[PDB]
């Protein structure tokens, strides 16, 4: 055991089952859920764990570093750039099929012909936008129609929840057009939890009701500014709710645990994952029957 | 940039 098989270990093997009455009627304690998830290791890479010339200048925060066996590789359809740097990851999703996810942090300027060529590429055809109305990071998807690179978007259809907007995008590249369903779900400050759950569950619905519109199945993109916290509650509260509905059970420190071997600090805080457990007993009252 |  050098440091980081002890942080691999625990993230492989870590775990709480919980039935679903436990759940409902006998959770753990606030400071139980927040002792259990300190112990959980944040598996972050270091700058120099990354051999990735130039990639500097991609990342919203140089501390955020996609782990490097996940991270999602762009080809060469840019002809102005000549890495395949994005930071974003490959999470894997229900029972740790492949793929599921991916989980990057809001394009910056300098990225946004890298996230529509990770949405070709990859065979997007959902994207989840987690965020707090508040703005400074840009927007990458067009009022009506913008060309990024060599990709033209056009906004088919908006229309507004209370809890978020729905944009129906089409992207095309060459002769080809493609079909992208955009959620933008709006107030998740950085850092906190929102004020309830019930959005939160409908936005989930919303997610689930998603008809698969790509030649081949592909990840789901979810994004906040980081890439890590929201989106990592996000994709956390998909899983367990998917573990809930199959099962009536749920392993949420082995969710968290299988998250962060995917992608480094999924889940910033412990408000948040105490949040976490309070989304998923909401979502198992909501269970019919 | 710092998010910790």
């Amino acid at each position: 055991n050098t440091p980081r098989e002890v942080t691999l270990h625990f993230l492989r093997t870590a775990g709480h089952p919980l039935t679903r009455w436990a759940l409902q009627r006998q959770p753990p304690s606030p400071k139980q859920l927040e002792e259990e998830f300190l112990k959980i290791p944040s598996n972050f890479v270091s700058p120099e764990d990354l051999d990735i010339p130039g990639h500097a200048s991609k990342d919203r925060y140089k501390d955020i570093l996609p782990n490097p066996q996940s991270r999602v590789c762009l080809g060469r359809a840019q002809s102005q750039e000549d890495g395949d740097y994005i930071n974003a990851n490959y999470i894997r999703g229900y029972d740790g099929k492949e793929k599921v996810y991916i989980a990057t942090q809001g394009p910056m300027p300098n990225t946004v012909s890298d996230f529509w060529e990770m949405v070709w590429q990859e065979e997007v055809s959902l994207i989840v936008m987690l965020t707090q109305l508040r703005e400074k990071c840009v927007h990458y998807w067009p009022t009506e129609e913008e060309t990024y690179g060599p990709f033209q978007i056009r906004i088919q259809d908006m229309k507004e929840c209370p809890e978020y907007t729905v944009r129906q995008l089409t992207i095309q590249y060459q002769e080809e057009r493609r079909s992208v369903k955009h959620i933008l779900f709006s107030a998740w400050p950085d850092h906190q939890t929102p004020e309830s759950a019930g959005p939160l569950l409908r936005l989930v619905a919303e997610v689930e009701e998603s008809p698969e519109t790509a030649a081949h199945p592909g990840p789901i993109v979810v994004h906040s500014s980081a890439g890590i916290g929201r989106t990592g509650c996000f994709i956390a509260t998909r899983i367990g709710c998917q573990q809930l509905k199959a099962r009536g059970e749920v392993d949420i420190l082995g969710i968290v645990c299988q998250l962060r071997l995917d992608r480094g600090g999924m889940i910033q805080t412990a408000e948040q994952y105490q949040f976490l457990h309070h989304t998923l007993a909401l979502y198992a009252g909501q269970l019919p029957e | 940039t710092e998010y910790v």
